[PDB]
């Protein structure tokens, strides 16, 4: 069962997100109070890799979804049958994978031979000149509400920094809700947290 | 634990959340897994207003992380000029060496931050 434990590690690995607010038409927004991303289906979700020191060439960055609730954590997170069969692949992603990376021709998609879990992995590259972080553009390809799939169960995304052999260098995670109205839902869930 | 929440609020730049946490006395001296304080994190990300409120609140301007860096080290490395200026005014130690033997000036030089290196040398 995939670890979700924050592990900043020797390279001081953290995640950053944009400040996108809660307006009616927002497509991706991150709640620091909830450590939770709210986003629309198939829209660009920028995730920033911040490191205190640069990991070596050959380092890779893996993303994987798991169910947040203990009673569901052993079930593989997959797209629902409707979306698996709707012929919407970009030509790189297998149609069953929930998480895609856009804009990177070196992306690789893994179906674990033993656990059957899906993940998507790109080579780590240092920030561009002038930039302080490396940005990966993720897409989530089912709504949280998809009945044949996540069926309204919250998920976590786990981002792992790995060496070329798959050994752990660092780990971070965040909750995700994929929904029609991310701004509205972020505003609602943040108001609920204030009450509890 | 309000210290852990303040670390993450300072890192993500949530001014309103930082204000609420500090209004509840969240520990400004809390440290994350890398030994960074809220002041370190805001100095790294470039959140000037959060840096300033932490300095008004008894945060140790010269706290060191697990690699020996102070907040001024981070601001000098990344290139946050206004934060460098306010850290210096608050008593940041220009001579502090991290575990690579580097002062903030050295990190400014190493990262091509010319204007900050000039500021730091005049304050040496
Ligand atoms: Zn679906």
């Amino acid at each position: 069962v995939p670890s979700q434990k924050t592990y900043q590690g020797s390279y001081g690995f953290r995640l950053g997100f944009l400040h996108s607010g809660t307006a009616k038409s927002v497509t991706c927004t991150y709640s620091p109070a909830l450590n939770k991303m709210f986003c629309q289906l198939a829209k660009t979700c920028p995730v920033q890799l911040w490191v205190d020191s640069t990991p070596p060439p050959g380092t890779r960055v893996r993303a994987m979804a798991i169910y947040k609730q203990s009673q569901h954590m052993t079930e593989v997170v997959r797209r629902c049958p409707h979306h698996e069969r709707c012929s919407d692949s970009d030509g790189l992603a297998p149609p069953q994978h929930l998480i895609r990376v856009e804009g990177n021709l070196r992306v690789e998609y893994l179906d674990d031979r033993n656990t059957f879990r899906h993940s998507v992995v790109v080579p780590y590259e240092p920030p561009e000149v002038g930039s302080d972080c490396t940005t990966i553009h993720y897409n989530y390809m089912c709504n949280s509400s998809c009945m044949g799939g996540m069926n309204r169960r919250p998920i976590l995304t786990i981002i792992t920094l790995e060496d070329s052999s798959g050994n752990l260098l660092g780990r971070n995670s965040f909750e995700v809700r994929v929904c029609a109205c991310p701004g509205r839902d972020r505003r609602t869930e943040e108001e609920n947290l204030r009450k509890k | 634990d309000l210290g852990k929440k303040l670390l993450e609020a300072a890192w993500h730049g949530q001014d309103d959340e930082v204000r609420i946490l500090m209004a509840n006395g969240a520990d400004v001296n809390a440290t994350d897994q890398s030994g960074m304080t809220p002041l370190h994190l805001a100095a790294w990300r470039g959140h000037l207003e959060i840096v300033e409120v932490l300095l008004k609140t008894g945060a140790d301007v010269n706290a060191i992380d697990r690699w020996g860096k102070t907040p001024l080290h981070l601001a000098a490395r990344i290139g946050h000029l206004e934060i460098v200026e306010v850290l210096l005014k608050a008593g940041a130690d220009v001579n502090a060496q991290d575990k690579f033997g580097k002062t903030p000036f050295d990190l400014a030089i190493d990262n091509g931050n010319e204007d900050i290196a000039e500021v730091l040398q005049k304050a040496a």
